[PDB]
């Protein structure tokens, strides 16, 4: 599909058999989750944001589906305020910014 | 309010 | 033009007569840009996102060019880890996300 930007662009995803709802994000790097529970064992990691760096739980090679568009990748889960998806997932869908 | 997610790893 | 996303989508912009690498960040709602001395009057404000929030300088109508497409709009201006350019100027440029 095409999005426009006057609002925030927001999709479902589904992962670990739950939906939920995430923002299209080109500018984070990684793809990160608000606190939630994931099969798989996990390793600490640190990530840093406009106002700081987090601690955050690491998970890998995670399916995740973005409007009707399989990957599978790492995602990160910690207390971010939003769900994103970062370039890392953007780039198995095929997503591009035009203009 | 929060509003920019910007994000990157060390 | 089309941005792929292998990379952080960075391109230049020309702001207050001079010229910068700024990151197009589908994830802000508005433009923030490193510090630097602009002219005229300006707001505090606070915005957030991963890590915490940050004080910024708030200028109105801005002109601001990217790659060669001429906007005009907020810019905000303070401690930021990187330049971002936020969906405010995005949209004007006619900008959108493709998968």
């Amino acid at each position: 599909p095409q999005i426009t930007l006057w609002k925030r662009p927001l999709v479902t995803i589904r992962i670990g058999g739950q939906l939920k709802e995430a923002l299209l994000n080109t500018g984070a790097d990684d793809t990160v989750l608000e606190e939630m529970n994931l099969p798989g064992k996990w390793k600490p990691k640190m990530i840093g944001g406009i106002g700081g760096f987090i601690k955050v739980r690491q998970y890998d090679q995670i399916p995740v589906e973005i409007c009707g568009h399989k990957a599978i990748g790492t995602v990160l889960v910690g207390p971010t305020p939003a769900n994103i998806i970062g370039r890392n997932l953007l780039t198995q869908i095929g997503c591009t910014l035009n203009f | 309010r929060p509003g920019n997610f910007l994000q990157s790893r060390p």
